[PDB]
């Protein structure tokens, strides 16, 4: 579609955040616009497509997002969503949630509900094969089974991955186990701060052929890492991780600006992700960018940097 | 501050033969390896290109590699064949016969382990590595075959070094072998992704330059390799000799690469004269001129992104930079709009021997999509017939890989048309 | 009563070749360090050697070896000639973070060593550029620690401003916006110099159509001698550099003056005109001798220093400073009635044996703060803005450790500087 789905969700307060008794800095108006204060003391406004506050239900943030997104995958086209944000409890509650209670699960099992809601809704040849691959140290790692290379196969734009392990599963808890199988082989880097720093841009692919003729549907779940600074990291190996993370984001940040200006040649081959994800962002597709955040006064410079990644120029 | 130099292919080893002939005379180094120059500046930066061995010996930082001995058989027997220590002559028999997969995908790759250890022991001897430097062609078997294979392992091993190479491009004039568009499209599948820069060079433009500028009758391979080697020293000697604006190759690299895939350049020597004035406005007009473009492209048909103007000699700065400014003033359409100053200067205090001044035009134009159109159109009609392809399919190459090579090449064409207007 | 001098970048180091070229000629000091037959910028040894209070640091090892193999290598102590091994590569991220971190710990101790050797430190003056890699990156990292450890000292910056038309690197506007954010927070008074006007003064008033970097820095070195090396000597009305910031900088962020120098003349034409103090002060306020390519008529003035040299009667200056308000085509703010600080040192202007400036008896250096500079910032901001619109060349920085939100962030603090220079003139 012509209008890019630029979103931002605010996480609620934690109990350890209430031990500090820190004041909130976020002001919710509606589902469209949410004012983000800044005390230094200039309250700024950041207008986006839709914004979710700290007191928002996990089905509710999904139904605005994942429920218009799902059917265009099966109706010919494909659709893509990203998950951009730093390490935080708001990041996990967006994707998988807690899961629990069949409604308060994240965007993934609410989709996995609505996938298997569609399997019982109408009856076609549902074949749900799924791969799950990361980008760790500029190579595409098979998180399911890494036993040498991940090879890309291209007649107009359709990119297939070789070396990935597509698993034809047909129950909701299956990929729920596979994501646990994904995290155990996913590379993390131990550190004094954020040791669980498993920082990798990571795709999660749901391709479902729904043939009768031939009918295909591909869904992509992008797990973007947060943009970091090498100075604030203070680490003497981690920098090669860090500078390749940020440079991959900006090339991804370049091509979306190359989309909205209706530029003739959108570049793709410069970064491996958008080369591996060419047609998913480019076509008559609907791209939802997600920025998670935690309120208070701690990650203020981390908060305002996400809004520059979320701000688009319009007529 | 040391650069590794490797020469591969029948082309590049001929080029590097005349190249080290120049640098030896640049410092008064004898063909044996003894210093007989008269300047400390000849003496100061020898380590950048040489290893000082005992008895004031100087072995060049140079590795010769091929699959056929015959070129190195001529070189080691010929002049400046004794300046090398004989360890560096890493080769074998059974040449590729201008087959890319023989040079890259198979046999030629078996020699690579013998090469990289000689690269390793040379790079271990460097106290501060600075970059790598290759000499090859695109349409050659033992030039492009190992030439892509060697740089792939090195950039994996040295992710921080500058990966420059001097690359001879196939012409619209000569088809020496007919498989020359097949070799180019496989190499560009590696050259975009594993180097930081390169230089596109046609034989045909050097045929034009020795004809219309040097007025020489029969331009032999000695003359053209003499001609391209002047820009090779023209790039690096500002880092070595003192200058006003001394600029690293990385200072070129951050100045000439606006987008991480566009790093192809059209070098050009400024004071090209026959034996029948010399100022900075004299130089820059020869820099601007399309006849001095050592690639077979019309740069006025293209548009420029960035221009590097390396200079050599005692020149007043305002005399350069105002004259540099006038180049953007006359044809402001020829440069891209989103870059306000499109040209970088660099002035070395020391000129080469004989001439009091020399400059070096290094440009990144949108004319290079034309030379990419020659290879892709030559790729298309040959791939339809699959004409003389069964050698490579017999060597283990898939048609999708060739299809993914040309589309990635076609990706590179679509950038320059996008940024031209 | 002493001050330190750091030189970084290829620019400010090569300027510092010309600065210490004057100070040895100021007192008959040889390149050795002794006078054949004053304790402000030197340290005298027991053997009569005088070591300068200068440290020369660069990432490139080229220009440092030009000093310690050419002349004046017997002058500086070799522990001061700090030398890197690999270039800055014209990257701010290299100089500010990536490369310069591994040298600055050696660098900061030498400043800490020399400040311990000093007593009564007036502060220090650094020498760099704006469009550089070492002289924008590393000097940004350098004045960070100095603002921490020496919070009470005067920090002076003789930066080279990126010229509008003549520029020597494509990434020069990309590094100026990064430099000014580090500059605006901690620098107390930073001078800019545009290279085009150094050409413009020399091709018209000095009649030299061949200027080199040597010929430019003799003018630049002559001004720095007029600010400091004269004013640490006796005069009729001496002014210290500590009272500068309260005389010249009216606000927190207005500390960007323009220096110039009026008696710039060739050897021949000084025989014609006997230079009085009246015509020299008018020659400071010429739009064509501003040393930074801006239109002073389009800018209001706030404050203006006039530092003098040689035989000068102050009674003539009071008539001459009244003459400027009599010749009022300048715009002056209604904030400040009397932005004219006079300072007259008794020392003459000195000649360099090889330069083309004649032996005048009197010399005037003029510092000034005008609102014409927002026009100058608007040029460099446009040059930035199109490159960030394309995300041009940014992968050499985010491939080195910067964030894309930061270049947007640093432009706003540059844009916040543009609000202030609009505010200071409009007020009534
Ligand atoms: N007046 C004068 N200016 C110079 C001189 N050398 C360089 N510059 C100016 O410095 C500006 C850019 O700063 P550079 O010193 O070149 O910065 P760089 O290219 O990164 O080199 P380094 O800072 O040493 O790493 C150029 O635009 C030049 O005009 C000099 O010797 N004299
Ligand atoms: N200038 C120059 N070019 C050469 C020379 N020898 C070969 N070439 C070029 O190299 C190309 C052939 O590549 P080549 O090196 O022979 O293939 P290889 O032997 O398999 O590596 C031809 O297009 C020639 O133009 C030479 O001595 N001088
Ligand atoms: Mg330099």
């Amino acid at each position: 579609n012509q209008n890019i789905q630029v979103y931002v969700r605010v996480r609620p307060l934690n109990s350890r955040e209430r031990c500090i008794r820190s004041a909130e800095v976020v002001d919710v108006v509606g589902p469209r616009e949410v004012v983000t204060r800044h005390t230094l003391k200039l309250t700024k406004k950041f207008t986006f497509d839709r914004s979710f506050g700290p007191e928002s239900k996990q089905c509710d943030v999904y139904s605005v997002v994942v429920s218009p997104l799902i059917e265009e995958v099966l109706n010919g086209y494909n659709c893509t969503v990203f998950a951009y944000g730093q390490t935080g409890t708001g990041k996990t509650h967006t994707m998988v949630g807690n899961w629990e209670d069949d409604s308060d699960i994240g965007i993934i099992p609410r989709a996995l509900s609505h996938l298997f809601d569609e399997l019982r809704m109408m009856e076609v040849e549902y074949t749900m094969r799924i791969s799950y691959l990361e980008l760790y140290n500029e190579e595409l790692c098979d998180l399911l089974s890494t036993d040498t290379k991940i090879r890309i196969f291209d007649k107009k734009g359709s990119v297939i991955i070789q070396g990935l392990e597509e698993i034809p599963v047909h129950s909701k808890d299956d990929v729920y186990k596979l994501l646990e199988k994904g995290k155990e082989r996913r590379k993390t880097a131990t550190t004094l701060m954020n040791a669980q720093s498993s920082r990798s841009h990571t795709v999660f692919s749901i391709v479902v052929h729904i043939r009768e003729m031939l009918k295909i549907g591909k869904l992509n779940l992008v797990d973007l890492a947060g943009s970091e600074n090498v100075s604030k990291a203070g680490n003497e190996i981690r920098v090669r991780e860090t500078v390749n993370i940020n440079q991959s984001l900006l090339t991804l940040g370049r091509v979306i600006t190359a989309l909205v200006d209706r530029a003739p040649h959108v570049p793709y081959r410069e970064s491996k992700l958008t080369r591996l994800l060419q047609e998913s962002l480019g076509g008559r597709t609907k791209t939802s960018i997600i920025a998670t955040i935690s309120p208070g006064h701690k990650d203020i410079e981390e908060t305002l940097s996400t809004l520059e990644y979320a701000h688009r120029a319009k007529n | 501050r040391e650069i590794v130099h490797i020469q591969a292919g029948q082309c590049g080893n001929q080029i590097g033969a005349k190249f080290w002939e120049v640098i030896s005379d640049e410092h008064g180094i004898d063909p044996t390896g003894s210093y007989h120059g008269d300047s400390d500046l000849q003496l100061e930066r020898i380590n950048v290109y040489y290893n000082e061995a005992a008895g004031n010996k100087y072995v060049p930082r140079a590795i010769l590699v091929d699959l056929e001995p015959g070129t190195m058989d001529s070189v080691r027997s010929g002049p400046f064949g004794q300046i090398f220590r004989p360890d560096n002559f890493v080769f074998g028999q059974s040449g590729a016969g201008n087959n890319w997969a023989k040079g890259h995908y198979t046999e030629g790759a078996e020699l690579v382990d013998s090469v990289l250890d000689v690269v390793r022991k040379e790079s271990e001897s460097c106290d501060c590595l600075q970059g790598f430097q290759l000499t090859h062609s695109l349409g050659g078997g033992t030039g492009s075959g190992m030439g892509t294979l060697l740089i792939s392992k090195i950039r994996e091993e040295y992710p921080d070094r500058i990966m420059n190479t001097f690359s001879v491009v196939p012409s619209p004039k000569v088809s020496d072998t007919v498989v020359e568009p097949y070799n180019a499209t496989l190499s560009v599948h590696q050259l975009v992704e594993n180097t930081d820069e390169t230089y596109c060079i046609d034989n045909e433009a050097l045929y034009d330059i020795c004809f219309r500028t040097l007025k020489l009758t029969t331009p032999t391979y000695g003359d053209l390799n003499h001609l391209v080697s002047a820009t090779m020293s023209g790039v690096t000697t500002c880092l070595r000799f003192p200058g006003q604006l001394n600029a690293d190759l990385r200072k070129l690299a951050v100045n000439m690469v606006p987008f991480p895939r566009l790093h192809f350049f059209m070098p050009g020597f400024a004071p090209l004269t026959s034996r029948g004035a010399l100022t900075v406005p004299e130089l820059t007009q020869q820099m601007f001129d399309a006849k001095n473009m050592m690639a077979a492209c019309d740069p006025r048909h293209g548009r420029y992104l960035t221009v590097a103007a390396v200079f050599r000699g005692r020149m007043s700065m305002k005399e350069v930079d105002e004259q540099m400014l006038n180049v953007q003033n006359k044809n402001s359409s020829y440069f891209v709009e989103w870059i306000p100053n499109n040209v970088k200067t660099a002035v070395c205090d020391i000129p080469p021997r004989g001439l009091k001044m020399s400059a070096t035009f290094i440009g990144n134009s949108t004319a290079i999509q034309e030379l990419f159109k020659r290879i892709s159109e030559q790729f298309t009609a040959m791939f339809r017939r699959k004409a003389f392809l069964h050698w490579y399919t017999g060597e283990g190459m898939d048609e999708m890989e060739f299809t993914e090579a040309e589309s990635n090449m076609n990706d590179l064409v679509s950038e320059y048309q996008q940024y031209q207007d | 009563r002493e001050c330190i001098s750091i030189h970084v970048g290829q620019a400010g180091v090569q300027i510092g070749n010309a600065c210490w070229e004057l100070y040895c000629l100021e007192h008959g000091i040889q390149p050795d360090g002794q006078m054949p037959s004053f304790n402000t910028f030197f340290s005298e040894t027991g053997a009569g050697k005088h070591v300068p209070r200068a440290v020369f640091v660069d990432l490139e090892p080229t220009v440092i070896d030009e000093v310690r193999t050419g002349t004046y290598r017997q002058l500086f102590h070799p522990e001061q000639l700090i030398t890197g091994k690999e270039d800055a590569a014209n990257n701010y991220a290299r100089g500010h973070y990536t490369i310069g971190k591994e040298i600055i710990d050696l660098v900061l101790d030498r400043i800490r060593k020399l400040a311990d050797q000093c007593t009564g430190l007036q502060g220090f003056s650094v020498f760099h550029s704006f469009g550089g890699g070492t002289g924008s990156g590393f000097t940004s990292l350098l004045m960070e620690r100095l603002s921490v450890d020496y919070g009470k000292k005067s920090k002076l910056e003789f930066s080279i401003y990126p010229a509008p038309q003549v520029s020597t690197a494509v990434v020069e506007p990309y590094n100026s916006i990064l430099t000014t954010h580090t500059t605006l927070e901690h620098s107390d008074c930073a001078f800019m110099v545009d290279n085009e006007a150094i050409y413009d003064i020399c091709r018209r008033n000095l009649d030299i159509e061949r200027p080199t970097y040597t010929n430019l820095n003799r003018l630049i070195g002559q001004i720095v001698s007029s600010i400091t090396a004269s004013l640490r000597f006796d005069g009729a009305l001496n002014v210290d550099l500590t009272e500068f910031q309260t005389n010249l900088v009216p606000y927190p962020r207005a500390h960007f003056p323009l220096a110039t120098y009026a008696p710039v003349i060739s050897a021949e034409k000084a025989y014609h005109e006997q230079l009085s103090v009246a015509e020299i002060t008018n020659a400071c306020f010429e739009p064509a001798n501003q040393m930074v390519k801006c239109d002073p008529r389009h800018g209001k003035y706030m404050a203006c220093c006039l530092l003098y040299r040689g035989d000068v009667v102050p009674k003539d200056v009071n008539a001459a400073i009244a003459t400027i308000k009599t010749k009022r085509t300048i715009q002056f703010v209604d904030w400040c009635p009397t932005g004219f600080k006079v300072g007259i040192n008794y020392e003459p202007p000195t000649v360099v044996p090889g330069g083309d400036l004649a032996k005048v008896q009197r010399a005037v250096c003029m510092l000034s703060n005008t609102t014409a500079i927002a026009e100058a910032w608007a040029r460099l901001d446009h040059k930035f803005d199109l490159m960030y619109a394309k995300r041009a060349f940014v992968h050499w920085y985010v491939g080195e450790g910067m964030e894309e939100g930061e270049f947007s962030e640093a432009r706003e603090d540059m844009a916040a500087l543009e609000k202030d220079y609009e505010e200071v003139g409009v007020d009534s």
